[PDB]
């Protein structure tokens, strides 16, 4: 059970890279590695996302394990927020709201 | 939501009605259109996430639902004997990922029939 | 006032876009194939853009030939033939003397008939000539044996064939190769000696001769032009007159004359690729007033042939002049059977002696592209393709405007292993699978489909699901609107006078609405109908619109109000 949980978190990191990081050089290699074999928690934590600032997957794992130091949660949330906001900088104010 | 649930309920009622009658191909078409159970591998993940919002009365039936679907496809490989494989695979994988303890003898029939092909 | 006046201004600009689009929506196979004049043939099928290319066909559902037929196949040592009758969901398999007809849908309704002593050589179905038979007799089964033609009545409760034939006549020691009929119930037969014969019956029946064994008779009851083909590729054109009761040969072209004209047109092709001519097919006027014949070569050369001068819609057939030659992709070989329907061409090729490949080409992808483009694919099929038919369901605008009401289309292929149904997915089901795979409203493939369909039409096709109501899509829905919000772009002022380009959303919703109703944007609210009430004519003013269609139109409009509302706040 905990295993398939990990497996999900991985596949999330994977598809996230694919969608977001086509231009990155190291993309294909991370892809091959992660598609080869089941990665440990700390591995996915430090090697794939911690490089790529994939805050979503970050919260995903951090819940998958359950550490909770107050400030981290808030910084992570605000990060997801400010990012999603900045990205919609071209959309209409209304569109930004709805997104 | 409700209206949906209702319509789906009448629908699946027809579906199982036909199933109990044995016009198998009909039932196949019905579920196929109803796009609830994945029937080809790539659909699996999507369908499964849907369960985390499906309203209860569905959940109450999902067991017999999957059971009948696999019994049908089984009979399909039966007549073809006396894709089906990849479809059955999508169904079993669905059963696995599903965040809800299906009953035991359910899992029993599922695994056994998945083997017997 | 100022409110109401601005509202009138709106409805007006709306209708303006609407008429603009509808006018574009009427906008020909001729102006497709780039053939300027009846005498100025051109060719396509050589540049990659013509095939510049997302599943296109549905995944095949198989169905085995009912066991009884695999049983009886042990007793056919003289001959066998298998054809598909679409209109009655039936297949007919003749063993030398006997006919078996079964429900090609699921293998039911095995009906047999053994009333013939000599070998049945050709079989035909005919919708009976109006009022000649009593009303229970839905169709007539024509059988052709080495000696005679036998006419049996077929009634429908359950497949009910009358055991006693309704008519008998001599085939005059002439083997009948193909049986065919036109809409009004004229019966044509192809004599192995290449003579076209007609069976004129009334309430009483006689054979007549009107005319290289002719092996395919194509009748377009949309213009009453009978096109026929010999084994040597002789193509003969007969007019039936405007009233359609006529029969007179008007034109003829020989396969070698064809190949010669061909090598003249396409200087680079090895001329053999033009010959022989495997299939002729009427291109119904409904799609093209211009073209009146499509031809399918063994190497897939696709020929377009015309019978009357361009833009002369009233003319019955007068000539047989080729207009444009379609070269194939790449490559198809050993084409051994085919079928065309509505810009779809399917062809069955012999890869091995027991395995066939099905190639299909169609013009859906870019109904608005000058010159013609087409997507195509090939798929494996078990068995020698004995017959390949289409199922008849119940100019037109293209799918990209009517998808909001009409089904994705179904096609059925029959092989020695059984039936395989598939579906031509409208752009809708395209967007669907593209979504469902990426399993979330974001994906670069979405950026692609967006750039493909000219964002406005995208936003429209997006709403096309974004209001669907049956259960199977509840999740997909929440996703797709997200998509509609993401990739539709942004309003901006185009400074040329300054012109405004409403975001793909605005014009998209507009087009969606008009595609919902459209024709009533200008049509009449009421029309005077006249009923012959006995000896008195009665004028009534009846609604231009019928109820059931209006109910559906409402339901959709309600939906549009709903989405409009849910998005009403979010746009401010």
């Amino acid at each position: 059970e905990e295993k398939l949980e990990v497996a999900r978190i991985q596949l999330q990191i994977q598809e996230t890279l694919t969608r977001q990081y086509s231009h990155h050089s190291t993309v294909g290699d991370a892809v091959s590695q992660l598609d080869s074999q089941l990665m440990d928690i700390t591995k996915m934590f430090g090697q794939y996302a911690d490089p790529f600032r994939l805050s979503e997957c970050k919260l995903a794992i951090i819940h998958c394990a359950g550490h909770s130091d107050p400030i981290l949660v808030q910084t992570l949330w605000q990060d997801i927020i400010d990012k999603e906001l900045s990205d919609s900088m071209g959309n209409s104010s209304v569109d930004r709201m709805q997104s | 939501s409700i209206n949906s649930t209702f319509y789906l309920l009448l629908d699946l009622i027809t579906f199982f009605d036909e199933y109990h009658a044995g016009h198998i191909d009909l039932s196949f078409d019905v579920i196929e259109r109803l796009k609830l159970v994945p029937l080809s591998q790539d659909s699996v993940e999507e369908r499964v996430a849907a369960f985390r919002n499906f309203s209860d009365e569905i959940r109450h039936n999902l067991s017999e639902i999957l059971l009948a679907t696999m019994n049908i496809l089984f009979t399909q490989y039966k007549r073809l004997k006396g894709v089906l494989r990849s479809q059955a695979r999508a169904l079993i994988t669905f059963a696995g990922m599903i965040p809800y303890r299906m009953s035991g003898d359910t899992n029993a029939r599922l695994v056994q029939m998945e083997v017997l092909m | 006032p100022a409110a109401s006046a601005a509202m009138q201004e709106a409805l007006e600009g709306a209708g303006r876009i609407i008429d603009r689009l509808l006018q574009e929506d009427r906008a020909d196979l001729s102006e497709l194939l780039n053939v300027p004049v009846h005498t100025c043939p051109t060719i396509s099928g050589v540049s990659e853009m013509d095939y510049p290319l997302l599943p296109e066909i549905s995944a095949i559902r198989r169905v085995p030939l009912p066991p009884e037929l695999i049983e009886q196949f042990g007793h056919m040592q003289c001959n066998c033939m298998m054809g598909v009758f679409p209109e009655i969901s039936r297949a007919w398999l003749t063993i030398d003397s006997d006919i078996f007809m079964w429900n090609y849908e699921d293998g039911g309704d095995l009906a047999y008939y053994d009333g013939l002593s000599e070998t049945i050589l050709s079989v035909g179905l005919v919708k009976p000539k109006t009022g000649i038979f009593q009303p229970h007799i839905r169709f007539l089964l024509v059988l052709s044996t080495p000696v005679d033609i036998v006419i049996l009545g077929l009634s429908f409760a359950g497949m009910q064939l009358l055991p006693d034939p309704l008519y008998s006549l001599p085939t005059d020691n002439t083997y009948l190769l193909s049986i065919t009929s036109t809409d009004n119930g004229r019966i044509f037969l192809s004599g192995k000696d290449g003579c076209l014969y007609e069976v004129e019956y009334q309430a009483r029946c006689r054979k007549i001769n009107h005319s290289d064994p002719i092996v395919q008779i194509a009748i377009d009851n949309s213009r009453n032009i009978l096109y026929t083909r010999s084994e040597k590729g002789v193509i003969q054109v007969y007019d039936l007159g405007v009233d359609g009761h006529g029969m007179s040969r008007v034109a003829s072209v020989s396969q070698n004359s064809l190949v010669s004209a061909a090598g003249n047109i396409a200087r680079t092709i090895d001329r053999n690729v033009f010959k022989p001519i495997i299939h002729i097919s009427v291109i119904e006027m409904s799609e093209s007033v211009n073209c009146h014949l499509l031809a399918v070569t063994h190497t897939g050369v696709r020929f377009y042939f015309s019978t009357v001068p361009f833009k002369q819609p009233t003319a019955r057939p007068c000539m047989l002049a080729l207009v444009h030659v379609r070269l194939p992709p790449g490559k198809p070989s050993k084409v051994h059977k085919a079928l065309y329907n509505n810009g779809v061409l399917l062809m069955a090729a012999s890869e091995n002696e027991d395995n066939d490949m099905l190639w299909c080409i169609n013009r859906d992808s870019f109904p608005f592209q000058k010159p013609m483009m087409e997507t195509q694919v090939t798929t494996q099929v078990d068995g020698h393709s004995w017959a390949l038919s289409a199922v008849d369901e119940q100019t037109d605008s293209p799918v990209i405007i009517q998808q909001h009401m009409i089904p994705p289309k179904r096609f059925v292929l029959l092989s020695a292993q059984g039936s395989h149904i598939f579906y031509k997915l409208r752009p809708v089901d395209q967007l669907r699978h593209l979504l469902v795979s990426n399993s979330g409203g974001d994906g670069e493939e979405i950026e692609r489909f967006f750039k493909l369909h000219q964002e406005n039409q995208a936003c429209a096709t997006c709403l096309i699901l974004a209001c669907s109501s049956a259960a199977s899509d509840r999740e997909v829905s929440s996703w797709a609107a997200r998509a509609f919000f993401r990739y539709g772009g942004e309003a901006q002022l185009r400074v040329q006078g300054t012109e405004i380009v409403f975001s793909g959303k605005h014009n998209g919703i507009c087009i969606y609405f008009c595609r919902i109703i459209g024709n009533i944007w200008d049509g009449s609210v009421a029309v005077e109908n006249t009923f012959q009430s006995g000896n008195r004519e009665v004028t009534a003013i009846d609604s231009s619109v019928t109820p059931q269609h209006l109910e559906s139109v409402l339901k959709e409009l309600k939906g549009l109000l709903e989405f409009l509302d849910r998005y009403s706040q979010f746009t401010a």
